């Protein structure tokens, strides 16, 4: 889902001026945020494997 | 002790049935997201190149006459550019909506999983209860044997 | 098949020998970029899979 998220967010970016604006504002931040949260979840399940 | 036995057995039986019911519910929620993932996959047909592969066929033409439409031909150009842009927007909005629906059903799955965890903890508590009850009943039988 | 794409974009239908030295070449170059970018995105999907 996240790979598809960054794909669609970048398509919503590269269209035009306000497209860049709204999509890089919302999902440009949401990609980093959901990615860091997601990789924290990666680390948690990896620690459960490690536990 | 036997009344407590039967009451807790019926209790944990209802608990087990309810846990299986909630498992069926969350499996059905997991069946519901199939339409959402397939919809956003069949919308997912454009990625980083296909924007330019839309910018070029709107740059295409059929009829040319070298004069008298310097910008009149460009009217159709700019309007079809805005067509393809706004075609990307509304589908992007529907993409946003269905990802929010994904977050909603994932919240459903998470709350159901917490209910699963708590009811399974209560189920294991009742396992301890009914196990000790059955054990002391078996003791009572063995007590009568030693009698 | 790269060259077998470079040739049919080099093809034409209508010719008039004047007044489109490069106006005809606009469609040429744009369809060249079409076939190139058609190779790119499919190449990216190839990378992904």
């Amino acid at each position: 889902d996240y790979d598809k998220f960054v794909g669609l967010s970048f398509t919503g970016a590269i269209g035009g001026i306000i497209a860049m604006a709204i999509t890089g504002g919302i999902f440009g931040a949401k990609a980093e945020n959901a990615r860091k949260e997601k990789n924290a979840l990666i680390s948690e399940v990896a620690e459960l494997e490690s536990k | 002790t036997d009344k407590v036995l039967q009451a807790e057995q019926l209790r944990q039986k209802q608990l087990t049935e309810d846990i299986a019911t909630k498992e069926l519910e969350r499996k059905e929620i997991e069946k519901k997201r199939d339409k959402i993932i397939e919809a956003l996959d069949v919308i997912r047909e454009h990625n980083l190149v296909d924007a330019f592969k839309d910018l070029i066929p709107t740059g295409e033409n059929l009829s040319e006459l070298d004069l008298a439409k310097p910008e009149i031909e460009l009217l159709k150009q700019s309007l079809e550019i805005t067509k393809k842009l706004l075609g990307q927007f509304s589908e992007g909005l529907k993409y946003i909506d269905l990802t929010d629906a994904r977050k909603k059903l994932d919240n459903q799955i998470d709350t159901a999983s917490t209910r699963l965890t708590e009811l399974n903890r209560q189920l294991e508590q009742s396992e301890k209860l009914i196990a000790g009850v059955n054990a002391v009943i078996k003791i009572d039988q063995e007590k009568s044997a030693v009698v």
